[PDB]
């Protein structure tokens, strides 16, 4: 026998160990792979697809669950009123869990790159106005007024003329990668806050509805990357599957 | 990105290799737990016939159900143990029973001769038995979601359970015994772990945001429909 | 050379460096790997503007915005089955004018409290036209689809529809509500035909999957201020070159109002949603007597 | 010792593992292989040999067991009467189990390719007539008349002039391979139905027998292939061999 | 070069790529593999029409349809043992006209209730002619066979015979019927001689093997409307170059009516089946005194 | 095929490699189960002499009896166990006893010295003992069907059991002991598994459609002759 | 199986043994190493301070 | 450690197995073989006497 | 549903105010005489 | 005409 020496780690079963295993079937060739459309080669392809961001994650009842995908916009007093706020963290528990980027982010500890959040206006063609969608870099709290919010990274969105805008949340971080931002110590990895403010108003003529809705669609950019694959915690099944 | 802010040149040498399917799916996870008790009524005869289905545990099922079609080879690891955790000197015969092959009816069944069936003989004192399983499906990929019925004919409520049953996925039975004519003196639990190697996946679906209830079934609790994520008191606050 | 080329990734375009100590390639380690289809590309993005300059197929013609508003599902145009991809030795029939034409299904009304509907393909067309007759007469079926969901509203109406294409849209149940019944959806729910089926829980898409991630599937919006219609070009997506048109649905078309329909009193309350769809590159094989189901 | 690490799967005995084993006899050379005729190198060679298809698998008694290999043909009323039906599935329980293709199909889960069923007329040389042997693709039930059956793949067989015809059952399937068709969910893999109908009649003169027989001989074509070797279930020995 | 070439597949035409860590090639893995004989080919299919243009061997002559109706067993013509394939150092005798000739055995009558018979080779010819005398006088025997089963019937008679050649036709018993007796067939059943033996259970061929799969063996039909005779050219099939002609039968000739004989009253009820057979390339070695058994 | 229907061009890249004899037969199956009990009368002395014959179990026997002649090398695996399934610390001596070599008459027999016989010493806690067995037969192939007698002379009913006995196939005895002067304290069961490597087969026979009753014997139950397949009520219906 | 022989020292855990170990994460690439000042490559650099 | 997998047949002692074994004596050279008459290289030489 | 089986156009009149349904020449004969109520309905062009 | 239906080539030698 060739002189060998077993090291620490023999007879261990590492679940992520990429090892060779004994084939149960000699000379078994599988069914030839036909061309199936849509093929995915990287999960970042799914991360880059825009998915509905549930900014209005207020309602809990099953009859009003479909209202989470859109949030109201309506005529105000013209004082730069606050429309909607949400954290810019994809892996955090909250609005981003409804997105494919958020659900995939649950499977990865560390993420990096810029984020694409597209707001689609779903009012009348007569409905007009502008919104100030401000991304606050970390450190700045929730702005108490639009004057505080415009100091950060912001877009002014004429939703009357262009029905869809995309606020690119730029990758602004101390670290090269961001872990999951959490309430507590891990808020160090917060991406910041995104808030929507009425730049002018929601202006409608006679005959147009006084309340419209905006569908937020969140995605990731081509510079988005992921690290440290982990068990997801966005959903936890506590019962056994029958 | 540059259409939003003025940007500085960042040489992003950030690797995308850990988001491949061979990185996301090539990690072994629990797809089947088989009990061989001494006094229980589950498998009292020392043998068990477990139909191969990975949709029995939520983590692997949600990972693979992210996509519709999924063609892969599998590294199957079976961690046999006493359900108190002991490593007893007991020898087991795993045996892959393909569709049409005789599923054993007893511990001393004649199908255990495994003259053509792939079988593994391994003691519990040994490390967990590892085997490479190739792509089984007569289809070009496995199909976690089959929008239709396998058979023709009129579909009543009595045969509504056939909906979603694609026999390109039910690829046989994993049969485990204690090798002997007499009953074993230990209670055995065999835990099956699948690592997906050489993975190709085609049609990405929305993830699973409801609690899994039944294997190979997208059924959800109607009165317990919870949101995809956590809730907020108001939209103007965090 | 000394190993069987019997891994699951033979025939792919990815070079894999692997470690194998056995006769079979599937025994090897996962190893290393030595516009975009998923973002619902337009016809202009896919470069298919020549086939889109006039959407006239068979003996039908629809009118809409060209190129930019034509979603090619997964960036792939429907095509006839290639010689290598097909397994059936019987040669298929290609009617190509009697089956590749726009069929108009129904006129479901969008309401302010509307929840959404789904249509299963080609179940919607199994009992309609020469396409339906070829579907009943032939065991094997293969076709892409050009679905043109039409919803006209005035410029004072508001609302949006997620017109989406969900491949292998398996319907789940409420499982008795408590989740401990293991109920299964009936034939009128799994295959509702051309009339479609209204969604009971569009939030989970009647399958336990959120509608917020439905946009990873081929989709287009009918935001009423921007566009009045959605044209989705779906190819044949299956694990098989061919399949039965009667007991397997390739995909489900989801037309769900994400933003509710809203208008003041005095405008037309009847805002209907029309499903007009054309099979593309339709193939039928395995000919026998006609069977409805 | 060279540093090694045992993976999961050591001390396992995979019965289909193609591994190296210690030779019990050093330098033992076997008896030289003489030329023996008939040599088989592939089981599909056996699959392509025509074997008697037991379409008439009605009788169970040992005295009438040899009647299973042939099925009667006789003078009818000339209304396109039904002669015999059987499923075109080689691995299914029924008529095909008597064939070598059927018995070998019990050892393989998935099969693909076209099937050759040869019907040999064993009447008098004066016996004449035509039969409509129709292969129904899946989905179509058992035809209630010959008019229903001729819509499928069919041969019209003048058995008076040519004593043997071969109905090639073409590979018409949704899937690239077919598993064993079974009563229940696995009827998805049905090949379809083969039925024999009187195209005109069985016509005999005075002195010829009024009833003849047809020997169905089933085979497979050169495009036939097999997958997923498995334990056969066409025959089950429940007792121990003494 | 460093390994013994002592596997079971040395001398074959198949290149095997194998994994071996030992001195012996048989210790290696099964590995990879780096008209048609089984379908009972005709003489035209095997290209042996020149030897078949007139079936005259020795001092005998039969008449039948040529080429297409001459079944060469396993696609191989009978031949003398090659120099490498033979083990016995004694040189064999080749009479070649006194042993390679058609011998006519018996005239078994086909009935409407006839079950079938079998003939064991060369047991049928052990006590017949110079071939029989050479079989008794020599320990070693090797020959092919040209069996010409003849059954003439009028064009108003009907029926078919599976004239088949089953190599190593081991006879089983009923085992007392219940299957718990372990009875063994007597010498008159295992080796019935030129008279043959009627089959008790032709469905299982008196061996537990179905007659429906007997056609994988060399065979020909005597469907009375088409042909009145079957000519099967059987080579020498054995694990050995030579064998004893007295205690080992190379093959059994099965003549079984699959389709029963039938005719109306007035035709000849005597429809006989004649077995005429010729040894081909007959060799005898190991000469001693003549022993019958 | 094209003489029957109009056909389309199908590029059938369907592999035939899994229908080779080295794919059909190179799967280990049970060919012998040897009992070494503590109180039973089968092998009470701790040793057993099992004549090598694979025709004792229906699956392997029917697989190999598909052909008449079959020349191969064999991978012999012996899965020793307690017939309750335990893996006890017991050491066994397998020993191939070729024809003419002395078959042991006791557990402490002098033939166990294995100075020339191939023998395997393996504990039950070890994985099953695997050995490559070469082609044994003095013939050019093994012979599952020998239409004749091994010996000359007149064949009466008393010697009718010699019919079908080809001594080119009975290639000796597989002898197993518990290595010790005293009787073992465990009941042992040794299960023999043969994987056929480098397989050549020559004459295909009809398959076995009757129940196997006796080893190396085509005997069938005369009063229990069942059809090859399932039956139908009528021929015009399914 | 290739004929091997275990020597003394198998199943031992030498804490200073520089051996190969099974990676828990296939294809995990770490965070790229930015330039951090002060880098030490040898403890004798600290000894000389 | 290099990923290995034990097959059936480990810890078995096949008496006719031609395997490598650990040498009890490093660098022990035996007594040189002088020419002894009669040498046998094959048992068939004895068979022919 | 019966009508869509024939040659048809789907006309968004809100977006494009004018559409043209080209009635294709679909006839058994090379020329069509005047279609009339009675026998000469053989020369009908069809129904729109 | 071809903007409405898929057309076959018709050699219309129809006199005007
Ligand atoms: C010796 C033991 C070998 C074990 C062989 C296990 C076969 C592996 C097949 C994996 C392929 C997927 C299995 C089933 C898929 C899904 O759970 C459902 N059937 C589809 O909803
Ligand atoms: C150290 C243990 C080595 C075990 C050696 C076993 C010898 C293997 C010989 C296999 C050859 C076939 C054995 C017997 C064949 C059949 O069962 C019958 N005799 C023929 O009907």
């Amino acid at each position: 026998g060739f002189p060998t020496e077993l090291k620490p780690g023999t007879n261990q079963f590492l679940t992520t160990d990429d090892g060779v295993s004994a084939p149960i079937l000699p000379n078994f060739h599988p069914t030839p792979c036909i061309h199936i459309p849509g093929e995915v080669r990287n999960l970042l392809e799914l991360c880059q697809v825009e998915t509905i961001l549930e900014v209005n994650n207020v309602p809990t009842n099953a009859t009003s669950l479909m209202e989470r995908l859109r949030f109201p916009v309506s005529a105000q007093a013209g004082k730069g009123e606050l429309c909607a706020v949400f954290r810019a963290d994809p892996g955090r528990d909250g609005p981003w869990q409804s997105t494919m980027l958020g659900q995939l982010c649950g499977y990865y500890t560390q993420w990096s790159g810029s984020l694409e959040v597209t707001f689609m206006f779903t009012g009348s063609f007569m409905a007009t106005g502008k919104m100030l969608i401000a991304y606050t870099p970390p450190g700045g709290p929730l702005p108490k007024d639009r004057a505080t919010a415009m100091l950060g990274t912001h877009v002014i969105w004429d939703f009357g003329l262009q029905s869809s805008v995309t606020l690119v949340i730029p990758w602004i971080s101390n670290t090269h990668y961001r872990a999951h931002a959490r309430d507590g110590v891990f808020d160090y990895y917060t991406t910041g806050l995104v808030s929507i403010w009425y730049q002018t108003n929601y202006v409608v003529p006679i005959g147009a509805p006084n309340t419209a809705y905006i569908i937020a669609l969140a995605a990731a950019q081509k510079n988005f990357t992921m690290k440290l694959c982990k068990d997801t915690s966005h959903i936890l099944q506590t019962a056994s599957i029958q | 990105d540059e259409s939003m802010i003025e940007t500085r040149c960042v040489l992003n040498s950030h690797s995308t290799a850990e988001t491949t399917l061979d990185s996301f799916f090539s990690r072994a996870g629990l797809v089947g737990e088989i009990d061989l008790p001494l006094e229980g009524t589950t498998n009292p005869n020392g043998y068990a016939n477990w139909d191969i289905d990975i949709t029995g545990y939520a983590q692997m099922r949600r990972k693979v159900e992210l996509f519709t079609y999924m063609r892969f080879d599998a590294e199957f690891t079976f961690v046999a143990c006493t359900p108190t955790g002991q490593v007893v000197p007991q020898l087991l015969q795993y045996m892959f029973v393909p569709p049409g092959a005789p599923k054993p009816e007893s511990r001393e069944s004649l199908a255990w001769q495994t003259a053509t069936n792939p079988s593994v003989f391994v003691k519990l004192t040994d490390p967990p038995a590892q085997v490479s399983v190739p792509f089984m499906s007569p289809a070009s990929a496995y199909q976690w979601f089959y929008d239709g019925y396998p058979t023709f004919g009129e579909h009543k409520q009595e045969k509504d359970l056939e909906y979603g049953a694609c026999p390109n996925n039910m690829m046989g039975t994993f049969s485990v015994r204690t090798v002997g004519s007499s009953k074993s003196k230990y209670a055995l639990v065999v835990r099956i772990y699948m690592r997906m190697k050489h993975v190709r996946a085609w049609i990405p679906r929305p993830m699973r945001n409801q609690n899994y209830l039944f294997k190979a079934n997208p059924n959800y609790a109607g009165d317990s429909i919870k949101p995809t994520g956590t809730s907020r008191n108001a939209i103007t606050t965090l | 050379s000394h190993e069987n080329s019997n891994s699951a990734t033979e025939g792919s375009t990815i070079n894999y460096t692997t470690i194998n100590y056995y006769k079979d390639s599937y025994a090897a380690t996962a190893g290393k790997q030595s516009a975009a289809p998923l973002k619902s590309p337009s016809a202009e993005a896919c470069g298919y503007s020549d086939r889109v300059a006039q959407l006239t197929i068979g003996n039908s013609t629809i009118t809409t915005q060209a190129a930019a508003n034509i979603i090619v599902g997964y960036g792939e145009w429907p095509s006839y089955c290639s010689d290598d991809d097909a397994t059936a030795v019987d040669k298929p029939t290609r009617p190509d004018v009697s089956v590749n034409r726009f069929y108009t299904l129904d006129t479901k009304l969008w309401e302010k409290s509307s929840k959404g509907w789904y249509w299963k393909f080609p179940d919607v067309l199994t009992e309609t036209g020469v396409f339906g007759q070829n579907a009943q007469f032939h065991y094997l079926y293969r076709s892409g689809f050009c679905i043109h969901v039409q919803c006209n509203a005035s410029k004072f109406h508001q609302g949006a529809l997620l017109v989406a294409i969900l491949p292998e849209y398996v319907i789940g149940t409420v499982a008795g509500g408590t989740g401990t019944e293991d109920s299964h959806p009936p034939y009128i729910q799994t295959q509702p035909g051309a009339d479609g089926f209204e969604l009971q829980h569009p939030y989970v898409l009647d399958a336990g999957i959120p509608i917020s991630q439905l946009t990873v599937c081929p989709h287009q919006w009918i935001n009423l201020r921007t566009n009045n219609c959605a044209t989705i070009i779906v190819p044949y997506m299956n694990t098989l070159p061919f399949d039965s048109a009667l007991n397997h649905c390739n995909f489900g078309l989801l037309v769900v109002p994400i933003s509710p329909l809203d208008f003041d009193q005095g405008a037309t309350p009847v805002i209907p949603i029309t499903i007009t769809l054309a099979p593309m590159c339709s193939e039928f094989a395995g000919l026998r007597q006609a069977v409805t189901q």
